[PDB]
């Protein structure tokens, strides 16, 4: 993983040394020419991972997600050059200095081999994304998101120290494929329930668990762009990653340990989704969309049955892309209309033809429709969780209504109607946001042709 | 007759991306398109024959179309 | 075996190709729905010819013509299966949806 | 030409759409007709259903007792 | 999506559809059963003695 | 924007709800506040509960979809009544007469197919007789073995 | 006679049914009068502020910002904890959890201990 | 474009069950203002519709007439 | 209730108002012509009947009850015309109505299409822009203390003055786009 | 079904279209000769779904109702069957009495237009369907099940009384 | 060019069709299964030539 | 092509086309217009494109593994060699998949091509369809989505445990 | 199919629909006649010719506009600007 | 239909359940009683791919119904003697059926007619 590190820290020179008017093509391009060179990771088995070195190794489940992250930094630079064209030219260039130090951040995490280098490097993705809340956001409160994010993240994370240090000290090594290879099973006692909370806690805090959540309908709205599409597309699959890394050590305590823990979130995702149902802030439904997935992604993982592992990482990949398309979305009708409630913009298909047709595809592919990867990966966590139990179905039926009945409630308010008669400033699509609902859109309907490539690990 | 202007958006954008967008995604499409047709025709595909003795191949003559071997 | 399966994929694609000519256009079409209609009934003659040789003969089939994916135990193949029901019901809306194509050319002329 | 308006009357009618619906019926009425002619058995009675309480004893095989 | 469309026999898994091709040829001739239902040999087990 | 133009705490004093019926663009008397409770609904005023369907469409309004005029302050419920959504307009028939007809409707033609269920009716002939053994063969019965034999004679 | 309307929750009263409607007092007609005012000041504010030639742009209405405001930061600085709410936050917040976690136990205890005495028909079973 | 309205004179009460309806309205002793409006629906080629008899029995005559010439063109065709 | 120049609804506008549902559901119920004719001049009889009354309250409860019988004698399903609200065709081309002030962002090259279309547009643009000043001035004098009490608006008064508020009434989008 | 549903619902649209999209049935009538085409349209679908002999839906339609009554199977539900039978023939000639027979209640702008070839054409050929394709179908498809032949006088004619009542 | 929309749509796609289908679908195991065709009594087969002996004689009833 | 003995087939017995009207059936003349249309052409092309092949061949082999000692001749905690048996362990299981995938198809194919006969002439089938589920279910069911040679292992020895409990109580 | 209307024809119309009441006289029906002060009818018979010209026309005059209504120029002048004539 | 008034409104224990018939022995009163044959060989009956519930006892002219549509193709109404011929033979099956069921009635009446003779008797 030195073919993908030392190019981004030449790319940060590149975006040091560029003039005032060439700094957004030059990393465009540099930054789409490394997510080209990104695919030859892809060279996987279906019973060993490709290991490079002593601390770099890359399995079928951590490269879909270097994938989408080094696919979706050029889409963050498009995203968010025109917001911060008013700028001065020293917090442009540090604006995309932090963004290209948190994909730097993000590929050396999602490769680490050893489990203390993971939680170092984890916890260190919290510093570019918390800069980047607290200084370019635009709402007042932005502060308080800041600091709750932080806060959630680092009490969580703590104990997840105290827990691995404690591991290694005990057994003697954190190299994943060693503790593959040492595991050992850990009884029912009240320390193994303390490890296990210890372990489990961070993850259940950055997926967000539903009543740990708090800090994602703060911090997805008042947040830029970009910010919000690190915050939706990529964390939460860190935390989901880190916490696939970690069930295979707490084995067999999690049998009789995940009963409240799952169906907090099988309850959970029930309510959230009807706060979708009663929103008045459009970023807000979004977020509450992701969290519903994320829940769902809690109980596939937690339930530890293959076919769960791979619709839990189909349903991660296509849940990021679908939830970075809404945001740029939201975030360019918010540019237009300069408000984001849902219920003052009306009736911009009669306006905007072009962009009420990706509100329709971005609305169809976010309520599962076949044969997209989202209906892929919550087909399978349906399957495996009526394998676990019967009336579970329930559980998840009714969410298959109430998914749609905010969807469509959102393809409709801000689409359908009467045009608002004081609003007359909606200029014709820009092509800088047509090309990048596009180049969020197509890899989707092209991965939905061969998914097999984003199914996990045991494929 | 009586025709009456038909007030409307401006529809020249999202046609122009549209178009730019056809052309940029074909003038790549066509040539890597000929390009494979030309090595499933001219090229061609492998044949599949045991392994002799005394002979350890490569690994990328344990695949079968050319360009997954290239 | 070879009229009947080439008819019935070649019906398919047949019906499947005006969207792709649609969203390959660049200019105003030139009576669009009424090469849409064409389609239609040009569709519904290729699906008749097989439902007259199934009436002649009694010949069903599945066709697994595309291996998409070999998830775990399970496989999940593009297959068509041509049975009585659905030899017998693709020819009736093919011309209940000829008769629509006509009656909405007719009728949205003012959209 | 089209049909013209007309206000307060009956609107003009070619001869096409009359012929049209006139050969329509007489092919409908023609067509039931040489149908009920030919069959009259799915709908006036196909087979005759013998009455169950008149069979015989002795093919019944009941004792006379 | 042509390197996509063209990875080389992934995860070999055409590959063991293959070897599949050649068991069941092996084990269709000599009359053994389809498969075992013992994954290891039973004569290198030792159960613990009770 | 401003300060003294947001919502604030729960008025209790007459001149406090003046004010707040001020910033609210209401009367004094039509400013009814929800109770407190502890809920959070702040000062925000009680409108009747009623749905934007109610509203006269005759009239001109700002937005005609909504039926609201601008600045005309909204329910702290307006999302749920839009025209959308949950109505409240007038039937021509009562409520509860309404509801007990349709339960009542159900529950008896509930019963009458459970008593149809019940009481079944059939054609009185016999049974459909079957050849070899009541098809065993055909069934999926194993040839080797040989199981009781049925035969169906003449009548 | 006739079925007089009996209004519920979803169902409101007819408005020219109401008696209210039917009062011809000083003190309704000035109300009327004062509410007529209102919106006829506020009608004018806005097509003052939306007739204009150089304005391009969203014509902002406080009212809009007030309800969205009322509705998302103002719910927990008016809050405040007393019996009511503790008892609707214990009887929904809990209480499904406890119920569904306490069926879902009993189910699967069933299904395992059906299970593992080999009664369960698990035999075409190899997908989970 | 424009088109030409017919005369009112020819609108007339009589010839309709209006003026059945008029005569028992004046035996109660009221007059219909609206006779000449609603004259027009009962007057012209719209007169003496069909009954539901006549309107499922529309073209029986030529179908049976055709039907009688088929029964007889096959009974004479068989020999 | 809610009017836009009036703040109540008078007596006469009440009983014209039940007058007129009551002939509409009265012609619903009543679907053949001759009969709806027949019972529409028993109901004018009715309405004749208690028309010259000198007492107030009498005429209020009068009407009260008829408004109850009404209410009683009314259609589940009235008729509604196809343009009226709750029809069939209601603001169904509303979705086709696309304002005018779209047509400020159109392309040169779109807009070369229509010069004559177009410099009439820039004319009526720059009458609106040299009328909206006097239009303010008219508006502010005439409206008295406290801004004004009814929704009606002032109309011209000086010769070569347009009305107040004109631009979003006269340039309103045609009924069939 | 498919047949004759088709023709109902596009005669209903050309109608609709005809009277300036005015789609009550209280607002009708004198529409017999005024669109006699598509009075013969209306009619003969409506006689289809009645289940008229000899017509496409006396070709699936009645002979479900002699596998409804000889079978073992439940009574009230068989009795709703017939009741509802009973009310489909009501409702179709209650259409037939009030969109095409009676006197005209449109507004007094006639424009009563039917002359372009596509409805003609199109209208044509469902009824030609609507004529031939239950016959063709039900004399073309082979004999999956055995169909009931020995059964009484009084369940043969019980689906052409329930109409005819 | 008359009969252009009877070849351009029609007759390529039938050839490619074709094509894919002789040579890359049934070539391949078990992709299109046909259902074995009825057999009378009294049926000759060509792939073997063996005819089929008639059925049992008829216990006519009318 | 492929191997007859992995994917069987019955031999086919199509009958012949007795005629006994005197209408001529359009599905012949529909079958003889298709070969002279649509065949010839194909064939052709399909020749041209074989000559091509055959012009420039070469060839690409099938890969084998050697046997290693499995999970059960390895000293805990010894990486070097239980990896191996880690490694072969896998790939068994997925040529053991296509196995199951092989026996799917055939049970199917059997009763597509029986039709309305599968339920006496696709036994066998059935039969070994049931055996290989059956011991599919023996070796590799209940494992979890964290599966390893050492759990089969231990599943393993728990059945066998069982099966000598069940013998011991049975005598 | 839907032929366009001139106010001529919308005027002829009118005073059509007029000219057959039975409370009216066909001699002194003018296009500027006030219902009441020059012509001597009844507000009954103002609500009532309001919903003879509602059903002639086709559509739905509301009350407001229809108390307004009061002579028949004003009856052309609704019409005209609610159909878009002279186009 | 009057077997259900017989049988619901009167008295259950002289009507046949058809869930459970016939509850007697067939040799009662039936000397020598003759078996109904079958025609058609299992093995042609069975590669002519007969439907399960088909396969009763007329499934000769089943055969032979099938064979002359497979022929006669495509006049389709050409020979539909064999169709009114498999009808006659299933309609003649519906007459043995219904032939059984009087039997078991009349046999369950004189059941209840002995019971009435022993009741008055001893
Ligand atoms: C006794 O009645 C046997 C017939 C079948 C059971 C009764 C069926 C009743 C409904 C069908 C006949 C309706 C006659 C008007």
């Amino acid at each position: 993983m030195l073919k993908y590190i030392i190019p981004t820290m030449m790319l940060m020179p590149l975006t040091w040394l560029s003039k005032n008017s060439m700094i957004w093509i030059n990393t465009t391009l540099h930054s789409l020419l490394i997510s080209l060179t990104s695919l030859l990771l892809l060279n996987q088995f279906g019973d060993n991972s490709l290991n490079f070195s002593l601390t770099f190794f890359s399995d079928s489940l951590s490269t879909p997600l270097l994938i989408l992250t080094m696919w979706l930094l050029p889409l963050m630079l498009m995203a968010s050059q025109h917001h911060l064209s008013k700028e001065n030219l020293a917090r442009k260039k540090l604006f995309i200095s932090m963004l290209i130090l948190l994909q730097l951040f993000l590929i050396m995490t999602f490769t680490a081999t050893e489990l203390i280098f993971f939680y170092i490097m984890f916890e260190a993705t919290l510093v570019p994304t918390l800069i980047i809340i607290t200084r370019w956001g635009n709402q007042t409160e932005r502060l308080n998101a800041g600091l709750y994010f932080l806060f959630y993240t680092l009490a969580g994370s703590l104990p997840l120290l105290v827990a691995l240090i404690y591991i290694q000290n005990t057994m003697g090594s954190l190299n994943f494929l060693i503790l593959q290879y040492w595991v050992q099973p850990m009884p029912n006692s009240w320390s193994n329930t303390f490890m296990w909370l210890a372990c489990m806690m961070a993850f259940m805090v950055k997926m967000p668990l539903y009543g740990l959540h708090l800090w994602l309908p703060k911090a997805h709205v008042e947040a830029p762009i970009a910010g919000s599409m690190v915050l939706a597309a990529i964390l939460l699959k860190l935390g989901g990653y880190g916490m696939m890394r970690i069930t295979l050590l707490l084995n067999p305590i999690t049998d009789f340990m995940a009963y409240p823990f799952i169906m907090l979130s099988l309850w959970g995702m029930i309510m959230t989704s009807s706060i979708c149902l009663r929103q008045t802030d459009l970023k807000s439904l979004i977020a509450y969309s992701s969290v519903s997935h994320m829940a769902l992604v809690i109980v596939a993982i937690l339930i530890q049955t293959p076919w769960s592992y791979m619709g839990a990482t189909a349903l991660m990949i296509a849940h990021g892309l679908t939830s970075s398309m809404l945001f740029c979305l939201a975030n360019s009708n918010y540019e237009r209309v300069h408000s984001r409630t849902m219920i003052l913009a009306r009736g911009l298909q009669t306006l905007l033809p072009l962009m009420a047709a990706w509100w329709l595809l971005a609305s169809l592919t976010n309520l599962a429709l076949p044969p997209s990867i989202n209906l892929i990966g919550e087909l399978f966590v349906v399957m495996s969780t009526f394998s676990w139990s019967n009336i579970t179905i329930i559980l998840m039926g009714l969410n298959m209504v109430i998914t749609a009945l905010y969807s469509l409630y959102m393809l409709i308010t801000t689409q359908r109607g009467k045009h608002t008669h004081h609003i007359n400033n909606i200029l014709p699509s820009f092509t800088r946001e047509n090309a990048l609902m596009s180049l969020h859109m197509l890899p989707l309907l092209l991965l939905s042709l061969n998914p097999k490539i984003i199914l996990g690990p045991l494929y | 007759g009586k025709r009456l202007f038909i007030i409307k958006p401006s529809g020249f954008y999202d046609k122009r991306f549209l178009k730019l967008l056809r052309f940029y995604i074909l003038l790549t499409g066509i040539p890597v398109v000929i390009g494979i047709t030309l090595i499933n025709v001219f090229i061609g595909e492998a044949e599949l024959a045991e392994i002799p003795e005394g002979y350890v191949p490569e690994h990328w003559e344990y695949f079968k179309h050319p360009i997954s071997r290239w | 075996m070879n009229l009947f399966s080439s008819l019935t994929l070649v019906t398919l694609i047949l019906l499947t190709m005006p969207i792709a000519a649609i969203n390959f256009n660049t200019h105003k079409f030139t009576n669009y729905p009424l090469y849409v209609k064409t389609t239609i009934s040009c569709a519904f003659i290729t699906s008749m010819i097989p439902t007259m040789m199934f009436i002649h003969t009694g010949q069903e089939m599945i066709i697994s013509n595309w291996h998409w994916l070999t998830i775990q135990t399970l496989k999940l193949s593009l297959s068509f299966k041509m049975d009585f029901f659905s030899m017998m019901f693709v020819p009736v809306a093919l011309f209940v949806t000829w008769s629509i194509m006509e009656f909405s050319m007719w009728y949205m002329h003012s959209d | 030409a089209h049909i013209e308006p007309r206000y307060r009357q009956f609107p003009q009618l070619t001869r096409s759409q009359v012929i049209q619906a006139e050969f329509f019926s007489a092919t409908m009425w023609f067509w039931i007709l040489w149908r009920f002619w030919h069959d009259s058995d799915a709908v006036l009675g196909h087979f005759p259903y013998p009455d169950p309480s008149q069979w015989t004893d002795e093919e019944l095989g009941i004792p006379p007792d | 999506s042509t390197f996509v469309a063209y990875l080389p026999d992934y995860r070999m898994q055409e590959w063991a559809r293959r070897e599949a091709e050649r068991l069941v040829k092996y084990r269709e001739a000599h009359g053994l059963p389809l498969m075992e239902s013992n994954c290891f040999d039973p004569s290198k087990i030792q159960l613990p003695e009770d | 924007i401003t300060k003294d133009m947001l919502p604030g705490p729960y008025p209790k004093t007459p001149e406090e709800r003046a004010a707040a019926a001020k910033k609210y663009n209401m009367r004094v008397e039509d400013y009814e506040p929800y109770p407190d409770d502890g809920m959070g609904y702040g000062d925000y005023p009680k409108l009747p509960d009623r749905s934007q369907q109610e509203r006269d469409p005759w009239y001109d309004w700002d937005h005609p979809d909504l039926r609201l005029n601008w600045g005309e302050p909204m329910h702290w419920d307006l999302d749920m009544y839009i025209r959308n959504r949950v109505d409240t307009s007038p039937t021509p028939v009562n409520w509860n007469l309404m509801c007990k007809h349709l339960f009542g409707f159900v529950a008896f033609m509930l019963f009458m197919f459970w008593v149809g269920e019940t009481y079944p009716t059939y054609q009185p002939v016999g049974p459909k007789q079957y050849p070899y053994n009541n098809l065993y063969l055909e069934r999926g019965g194993d040839p080797n073995k040989e199981p009781e034999p049925v035969v169906h004679y003449e009548i | 006679s006739f079925p007089k309307y009996e209004p519920s929750r979803l169902a409101s009263l007819p408005t020219t049914l109401d008696p209210a409607e039917y009062d011809i007092s000083s003190e309704t007609r000035k109300a009327q009068a004062e509410r007529l005012a209102i919106r006829s000041r506020l009608k004018r504010e806005y097509q003052l502020q939306y007739n204009d030639p150089s304005r391009r742009g969203v014509v902002e209405d406080p009212a809009l910002i007030r309800w969205t405001c009322a509705r998302s930061a103002n719910v927990y600085p008016n809050f405040r904890p007393n019996t009511k709410t503790s008892l609707l936050g214990a009887l929904f917040g809990i209480g499904p959890l406890i119920f569904w976690y306490y069926v879902f136990k009993t189910d699967r205890d069933r299904k395992e201990k059906l299970i593992q005495e080999g009664k369960l028909d698990r035999t075409f079973n190899i997908s989970y | 474009s424009k088109m030409e309205l017919p005369d009112y004179k020819q609108w007339k009460i009589e010839g309709t069950p209006l003026e059945t309806v008029q005569e028992k309205l004046a035996a109660r002793g009221l007059r219909d203002p609206w006779g000449r409006n609603e004259a027009w629906r009962y007057m012209g080629g719209f007169a003496n519709n069909v009954s539901f008899v006549g309107a499922l029995l529309k073209g029986f005559k030529w179908g049976f007439a055709a039907f009688v010439v088929a029964v007889g063109a096959e009974y004479y065709l068989e020999s | 209730a809610f009017l836009p120049s009036a703040a109540y609804l008078t007596h006469q506008q009440k009983v014209l108002q039940l007058y007129k549902r009551a002939l509409r559901h009265l012609e619903s119920r009543c679907v053949h012509r001759d009969k709806y004719r027949y019972f529409a001049c028993l109901l004018r009889a009715r309405f004749d009947e208690h028309k010259n009354e000198k007492d107030m309250v009498k005429a209020t409860q009068l009407l009260r009850e008829a408004e109850k019988e009404f209410w009683h004698g009314q259609h589940p399903q009235p008729y509604i015309f196809p343009e009226s609200p709750g029809g069939t065709s209601y603001e169904r081309y509303e979705c086709y109505k696309v304002p005018e002030w779209c047509l400020d962002d159109w392309h040169p090259s779109e807009k070369a299409m229509y010069p004559d279309y177009f410099a009439k547009r820039e004319q009526w643009k720059k009458l609106r822009r040299e009328s909206w000043e006097r239009e303010v001035k008219q508006l502010q004098e005439e409206t008295p203390v406290g801004g004004p009490r009814t929704e009606a608006l002032p109309p011209a008064r000086k010769q070569g003055d347009l009305p107040p508020l004109w631009w979003h009434i006269v340039t309103r989008p045609r009924e069939r786009p | 079904h498919a047949f004759f549903k088709a023709m109902l619902f596009m005669c209903s649209g050309s109608i609709i279209h005809s009277l300036n999209d005015e789609q009550d049935i209280r607002k009708m009538g004198g529409l017999f000769k005024a669109m006699p085409f598509t009075t013969t349209a209306l009619i003969i679908g409506s006689l289809a779904l009645t289940g008229m002999p000899f017509l496409t839906g006396f070709y699936s339609k009645d002979l479900i109702i002699e596998s409804a009554n000889t079978s073992y199977t439940n009574a009230w539900a068989l009795l709703m069957t017939l009741v509802a039978t009973s009310f489909t023939a009501i409702y179709s000639t209650r259409i037939i009495f009030f969109a095409l027979l009676g006197q005209p209640r449109f507004p007094t702008l006639i424009n009563i237009n039917e002359n372009n070839p596509f409805l003609i054409n199109s209208i044509k050929r469902l009824l030609i369907g609507s004529l031939f394709a239950g016959f063709i179908i039900s004399n073309n498809i082979p004999p999956m099940t055995i169909p009931q032949m020995t059964m009484p006088h009084y369940l043969k004619m019980t689906a052409l009384t329930v109409t005819i009542l | 060019r008359h009969s252009i929309f009877a070849f351009t749509h029609v007759l390529i796609p039938v050839w490619i069709i074709h094509y894919y289908l002789k040579y890359h679908v049934t070539t391949k195991p078990y992709t299109i299964v046909e259902k074995k065709p009825r057999i009378f009594p009294g049926d000759t087969i060509l792939e073997t030539g063996e005819v089929i002996p008639p059925m049992k004689e008829f216990p006519d009833q009318h | 092509s492929w191997d007859k003995d992995v994917y069987p087939e019955p031999p086919r017995r199509t009958p012949a086309p007795s005629p006994q009207t005197s209408l001529p059936n359009p599905i012949t003349y529909l079958t003889k217009a298709f070969d002279l249309l649509v065949d010839r052409p194909v064939t052709l092309v399909r020749e041209f494109i074989e000559r091509q092949h055959a012009k420039n061949k070469y060839y690409y082999y099938h890969r084998e593994f050697r046997r290693v000692p499995d999970i059960t001749e390895c000293h805990e905690k010894d990486v070097l060699c239980m990896f191996e048996a880690e490694m072969q362990w896998k790939r068994d299981y997925k040529v053991d998949q296509e196995i199951v995938n092989i026996i799917q198809e055939r049970l199917k194919a059997c009763q597509q091509r029986e039709g309305e006969s599968h339920r006496q002439n696709c036994a066998k089938e059935l039969q070994q369809f049931t055996q290989v589920v059956k011991a599919y279910q023996d070796r590799y069911h209940d494992l979890g989505a964290h599966y390893s040679a050492r759990k089969c292992l231990a599943k393993q020895k728990q059945r066998m445990l069982a099966e000598r409990k069940a013998t011991k109580e049975a005598a | 199919d839907a032929p366009p209307l001139t106010l001529e024809g919308i005027k002829d119309r009118v005073l059509y629909v007029l000219k057959l009441y039975d409370k009216i006289d066909p001699e002194k029906l003018s296009v500027n006649s006030h219902f009441m002060k020059d012509l001597g009818l009844d507000s009954l018979d103002q609500v009532e010719i309001i919903m003879a010209m509602e059903d002639e026309f086709g559509f739905e005059i509301p009350d407001i506009d229809a108390e307004k209504l009061m002579c028949p120029q004003e009856i052309v002048d609704y019409i005209a600007d609610k159909k878009d004539v002279y186009e | 239909g009057a077997h259900l008034a017989r049988r619901y409104l009167g008295d259950a224990s002289v009507e046949p359940e058809p869930l459970r018939m016939p509850t007697f022995p067939p040799d009662y009163g039936f000397p020598e009683r003759k078996e109904r044959e079958m025609v058609a060989t299992q093995q042609e009956m069975n590669d002519a791919q007969l439907v399960l519930q088909q396969r009763d006892y007329c499934a000769h002219y089943l055969i032979r119904f099938l064979k002359c549509k497979r022929d006669s193709f495509p006049n389709f109404l050409a020979c539909k003697h064999e169709q009114h011929d498999w009808d006659y033979c299933e309609h003649l099956d519906y007459v043995k059926r219904m032939k059984e069921f009087e039997r078991e009635r009349r046999l369950l009446q004189r059941k209840k007619r002995r019971e009435q003779r022993e009741a008055d008797m001893a």
